[PDB]
RNA sequence: GUUUGACCUCAAAUCAGGUAGGAGUACCCGCUGAACUUAAGCAUAUCAAUAAGCGGAGGAAAAGAAACCAACCGGGAUUGCCUUAGUAACGGCGAGUGAAGCGGCAAAAGCUCAAAUUUGAAAUCUGGUACCUUCGGUGCCCGAGUUGUAAUUUGGAGAGGG
RNA sequence: GUUCUUUGUAAAGUGCCUUCGAAGAGUCGAGUUGUUUGGGAAUGCAGCUCUAAGUGGGUGGUAAAUUCCAUCUAAAGCUAA
C-alpha cells in the first residue's frame, strides 16, 4: 500500500576485533584486582518457563531463600561467600530444590575460605565457577 | 473590633467583608470540562484564520 | 618574599586568601571531600564490619 | 490440583512432587491493624461525612440502596468501589440509628 | 505518633474541617506573592513522606500555577502543572537542588504546590551518608532533566507492556525500524 | 492628628489584621471552634506553678548528671527522674498508653491540623486534658521556644493530692463549662 | 501592668561564610515542534514524536532491584548484542508494510527512607572561638531542633516479651 | 611481611515459644478534550470534572456482565559494569 520514502541509519560494526580484545583485557584486569576469586558468582539450575523451553534447564539468577538455608547457611554470608541469591525467585518444584541444595553443598566443600585475619595459603586463582560446577540436564 | 473592622473596609473603599468576598469570587469560578462541539468549533476557526489572504493581495484586489 | 609571610602568618587557619587557596578545577572545588565522600551510616557499618566481601578460591 | 501428566485436557502439565514455598509477608499487604482500625474510627469521627456521602445516606433512607448504588458508581467510577461505599454507609445508618 | 492521624485527615479533604482551613489558607496564599519561601511545611508527614528533615538545609517554597484553562497568552495539553512549579522553584533558587514536591490548595485560577528543597553545600548535608547523594554534580537541575517523581510518571517510566507508547519508546522503535546493523560478515 | 485608621500599612501587617478578622468572622466548625476555649487565668497560673517544678533538665545540670554517674560507673548512680513529657507524637502515644495523668494542649497551633484530633483521642482514651493559650507559654515550661503539648505521667508523692486538686478543677471549669459549646459551630 | 516580657510572622545590613549565571555540546535527559516529500493528484495518513527553537547534565547520560513477564515442571533489577523474524498479521497475484514474551550471549550488585515511646534522660547537627597529630580532631560557647535531629525496622521482612 | 591499645559482657549472626506486624491520597481509579500507539475493543501522557479502599489495591487490552484463578505491592529515594 505505502512505501519507505525515506533513508536509513547505518551502524557498522569496525569495532569488533578491538571490543573483543577490550573486553579480554578487562576480564584480565578484574581477575587480577580479585584475584584469587573467580569472576563469576555460582548460579542455581532452573527450569525455563513456557511450553517451547520446558524441557530443559538453564542457569538462573541466583538461589533462594529456601536452597540457602537448607544448605545450612545465610544470604548475607552466602552472597560474601560468593554465591548469588534471589529474593523473588519461589520453589514448587522439590527437583529443582534437591538439585539446588546439592549444588551448594558441592559449593562448599570445594571452596576455602581464608580466614578474615589470618596469614593466607597459596591457593591459585580459577576464572569459573561456572565451568567447575556446569549446569547439567537431568 | 469595630474600629479595625471599618479601618479595613475603609482602606478597601480607598455576612463576610467585602475584601474578602471580592477576592473568592475573582477565583471561585466554574471550570466546566470543553465539550466536543466546541473543540470542533475550535478548529474549524483555525482552518478559518489560516485559510486568508495576505493583506497586500487583499487591498489590490478591492482597489481594483 | 611577602607572600611566604602572609602565608606563615595565616598557617593553620580555617580560612585563607583566595589567592593562597588551592586553583584545581571549579568543579573539583566543588566535589566532596574524602571525609565527606567516605561516610556511611552505622547500619551500614555495622553491616559491613558483620559481613564483609571474603577471600576465598576454588580448590577444595 | 495434580497434573495429569499428558499435555492436554483438564489439569494438563508435568507432573513433579510439589512444594509450598513460605506465604510472602508482601502478600499482607492490605490487612488492618487494629491501630489502623481504631485511627480510621477516631478520624472518622472527627471529620464526619463528605457532600456526596450525605446524598447517599439520603438516597439510601428514600429512593432505595439500588439509586444508591448507581449515585455512588457515578461517582466513583467503579462498581466495586460503590458496593464498598455503600456498605459503608449501611453500616454508619445502622450503627447511628439501631446501634 | 500523630502520622496516621494526619494522613487520615489530610486524606478526607472533603470534611467541613478540610474544607474551612483550605479556603481560609487559599486567601492567605493569594495574598502572597506567587513565589514564596515557607517558614515551615504545611503538611509535615507529607513533607518527611517524600524525603524532607526538619533540619538546616531543608527549604520548602510554595508556588502558585496557573490551569490548563486559565492562561494570559499577553487545545494541546502535554505540560504538567506541578513540573512548572518545581522548575520555576528551581530557578529561583538555583543554589539549591529539588527534591520532590506535593499539592497543598487549589482554587479556579490557581493550583499551589509546596516544593522540597535540599542545599548541597550545608556541611549538614554533606556529612550525612544518607542525603549527600544530591551533592553528585550528576543531580544539578533534576526538575529540568525531568528526574524528579513527576517527571518520570510524564516520561512514562515504568516497567511492562503498557509503557512502550512514550517518546523514548517510539524513538527506539524507530530505530528498530529502521536502523541497518551491518555487521563485517554480514547477516 | 491621629493617622492611624489612613496609615498605609505594610502588606505583612495588613494581611495578619485581616486574618484575625477573618478568623472571628467565619462561621468555623466545631472541631476547630474547641480551641477557641481555654482554660481561665486562676486554674492556668495553678497548672503552670505545679508543671514548673517538674520543668525537665537543662543541658548544664545534665553534664553535671553524667560526671556523677562516670565517678559511680568505675540505677545506683542517680535517681529516678520524674519531668513533664513534652514531645507530640511521643505525648500521643503515651495517650495511646494511658500512661499519661494530664495533658495540655496549646491552643495556637499552625498548622492546626498537628492538634485537632487530640481531644478526641483524649476524650477515647480517658487522659484529662486541657487547652491553654501559648505554645510559647508550653515551651517555657520544656526550654524550648514553642511546645505543641505537654504532659504529666508520674509525679512525686508531694504532688499527687494537688495533681489531683488540679484535675478535678479542670473538670469543673473546662469540662462542664465548654461540653455544650465546643460541640457547636 | 497605660508596664515589662515569651513567641510567631515578616524585614534589614558593603553583616560571617558559601552558591547560581557564561562557554562547549559528538554522545545524553527534558520541553517545543514543522513542512518539503510519499500515498491519484489529498483534507485522514506519511515524513516524524524528525529539522529548526528553548532548557539541563556527565565521562558517560538515562534506566535500574517488579504494583514485571508469564499461563510453564514457570522465570526473576536495569542496559546492550544476536535473535524472535521478515515470522504471526495486513495489503496486494508475488508491489509492499510489519510485532512481543520466550531463547543464546556481554556485564553482573545490591540497597535507602516514611510509617514506632530514647522518654531513666536529643542519645543528633551547622556555626564562632582556642588548641592539635588539619580533606579532619578535641574543649568552651552562640544556636538548630520536640510542628522530631540520632540509634532501631523496610516487606526478602521485621519488632516486643520469654 | 613488621610494629602499636586489644577492643569487649560494646556490636552482629544462627535455635525454639508466644504477642504483634505501622508499609506513601486531589493519589489510585472514572468520565471527557487533545495528543500518541494500534485494524480495532482499547493504550500511554497532559488539562479539566468527579474522586476511593484495607482479608485492600494494580495487572492478566476480543466485545460487556459475573465468579474464580495467577501474579506483583503503586502513588517516596540511591546505585557500578
Amino acid at each position: 500500500h505505502f512505501r519507505k520514502h525515506w533513508q536509513e541509519r547505518v551502524k557498522v560494526h569496525f569495532d569488533q576485533a578491538g571490543k573483543k580484545v577490550s573486553r579480554r583485557n578487562a576480564r584480565a584486569t578484574r581477575a587480577a584486582k580479585i584475584a584469587p576469586r573467580p569472576l563469576d558468582l555460582l548460579r542455581p539450575v532452573v527450569r525455563a518457563p513456557t511450553v517451547k523451553y520446558n524441557r530443559k534447564v538453564r542457569a538462573g539468577r541466583g538461589f533462594t531463600l529456601a536452597e540457602v538455608k537448607a544448605a545450612g547457611l545465610t544470604a548475607a554470608y552466602a552472597r560474601t561467600i560468593g554465591i548469588a541469591v534471589d529474593h523473588r525467585r519461589q520453589n514448587r518444584n522439590q527437583e529443582i530444590f534437591d538439585a539446588n541444595v546439592q549444588r551448594l553443598k558441592e559449593y562448599q566443600s570445594k571452596i576455602i575460605v581464608f580466614p578474615r585475619n589470618g596469614k593466607a595459603p597459596e591457593a591459585e586463582q580459577v576464572l569459573s565457577a561456572a565451568a567447575t560446577f556446569p549446569i547439567a540436564q537431568p | 473590633a469595630d474600629d479595625l473592622e471599618s479601618e479595613l473596609n475603609a482602606m478597601y473603599s480607598d455576612n463576610l467583608p467585602d475584601w474578602f468576598l471580592e477576592d473568592e469570587k475573582e477565583h471561585s469560578k466554574i471550570n466546566k470540562p470543553i465539550t466536543k462541539e466546541a473543540a470542533m468549533a475550535i478548529k474549524e476557526k483555525i482552518k478559518a484564520m489560516n485559510a486568508r489572504p495576505i493583506k497586500k493581495v487583499a487591498e489590490a484586489k478591492a482597489r481594483k | 618574599q611577602q607572600r611566604e609571610a602572609v602565608r606563615q602568618l595565616y598557617k593553620g587557619k580555617k580560612y585563607q586568601p583566595k589567592d593562597l587557596r588551592a586553583k584545581k578545577t571549579r568543579a573539583l572545588r566543588r566535589a566532596l571531600t574524602k571525609f565527606e565522600a567516605s561516610q556511611v551510616t552505622e547500619k551500614q557499618r555495622k553491616k559491613q564490619i558483620a559481613f564483609p566481601q571474603r577471600k576465598y578460591a576454588i580448590k577444595a | 490440583t495434580v497434573k495429569t501428566g499428558i499435555a492436554i485436557g483438564l489439569n494438563k502439565g508435568k507432573k513433579v512432587t510439589s512444594m509450598t514455598p513460605a506465604p510472602k509477608i508482601s502478600y499482607k499487604k492490605g490487612a488492618a491493624s487494629n491501630r489502623t482500625k481504631f485511627v480510621r474510627s477516631l478520624v472518622r469521627e472527627i471529620a464526619g461525612l463528605s457532600p456526596y456521602e450525605r446524598r447517599l445516606i439520603d438516597l439510601i433512607r428514600n429512593s432505595g440502596e439500588k439509586r444508591a448504588r448507581k449515585v455512588a458508581k457515578k461517582r466513583l467510577g467503579s462498581f466495586t468501589r460503590a458496593k464498598a461505599k455503600v456498605e459503608e454507609m449501611n453500616n454508619i445508618i445502622a450503627a447511628s440509628r439501631r446501634h | 505518633g500523630a502520622y496516621k492521624y494526619l494522613e487520615e485527615l489530610q486524606r478526607k479533604k472533603q470534611s467541613d474541617v478540610l474544607r474551612f482551613l483550605q479556603r481560609v489558607r487559599v486567601w492567605e496564599y493569594r495574598q502572597k506573592n506567587v513565589i514564596h519561601r515557607a517558614a515551615r511545611p504545611t503538611r509535615p508527614d507529607k513533607a518527611r513522606r517524600l524525603g524532607y528533615k526538619a533540619k538546616q538545609g531543608f527549604v520548602i517554597y510554595r508556588v502558585r500555577v496557573r490551569r490548563g484553562n486559565r492562561k494570559r497568552p499577553v487545545l494541546k495539553y502535554q505540560r504538567s502543572l506541578r513540573a512548572t512549579a518545581e522548575e520555576r522553584v528551581g530557578r529561583r533558587a538555583a543554589n539549591l537542588r529539588v527534591l520532590n514536591s506535593y499539592w497543598v490548595n487549589q482554587d479556579s485560577t490557581y493550583k499551589y504546590f509546596e516544593v522540597i528543597l535540599v542545599d548541597p553545600q550545608h556541611k549538614a548535608i554533606r556529612r550525612d551518608a544518607r542525603y549527600n547523594w544530591i551533592c553528585d554534580p550528576v543531580h544539578k537541575h533534576r526538575e529540568a532533566r525531568g528526574l524528579t517523581a513527576t517527571g518520570k510518571k510524564s516520561r512514562g517510566i515504568n516497567k511492562g507492556h503498557k509503557f512502550n507508547n512514550t517518546k523514548a519508546g517510539r524513538r527506539k522503535t524507530w530505530k528498530r525500524q529502521n536502523t541497518l546493523s551491518l555487521w563485517r560478515y554480514r547477516k | 492628628r491621629n493617622l492611624s485608621r489612613y496609615v498605609k500599612w505594610p502588606e505583612y501587617v495588613r494581611v495578619q489584621r485581616q486574618k484575625k478578622i477573618l478568623s472571628i468572622r467565619l462561621k468555623v466548625p466545631p472541631t476547630i471552634a474547641q480551641f477557641q476555649y481555654t482554660l481561665d487565668r486562676n486554674t492556668a497560673a495553678e497548672t503552670f506553678k505545679l508543671f514548673n517544678k517538674y520543668r525537665p533538665e537543662t543541658a548544664a545540670e545534665k553534664k553535671e548528671r553524667l560526671t556523677k554517674e562516670a565517678a559511680a560507673v568505675a540505677q545506683d548512680a542517680s535517681p529516678k527522674p520524674y519531668a513533664v513529657k513534652y514531645g507530640l507524637n511521643h505525648v500521643v502515644a503515651l495517650i495511646e498508653n494511658k500512661k499519661a495523668k494530664l495533658v495540655l494542649i496549646a491552643n495556637d497551633v499552625d498548622p492546626i491540623e498537628l492538634v485537632v484530633f487530640l481531644p478526641a483521642l483524649c476524650k477515647k482514651m480517658g487522659v484529662p486534658y486541657a487547652i491553654v493559650k501559648g505554645k510559647a507559654r508550653l515551651g517555657t515550661l520544656v526550654n524550648q521556644k514553642t511546645s505543641a503539648v505537654a504532659a504529666l505521667t508520674e509525679v512525686r508523692a508531694e504532688d499527687e493530692a494537688a495533681l489531683a486538686k488540679l484535675v478535678s478543677t479542670i473538670d469543673a471549669n473546662f469540662a462542664d463549662k465548654y461540653d455544650e459549646v465546643k460541640k457547636h459551630w
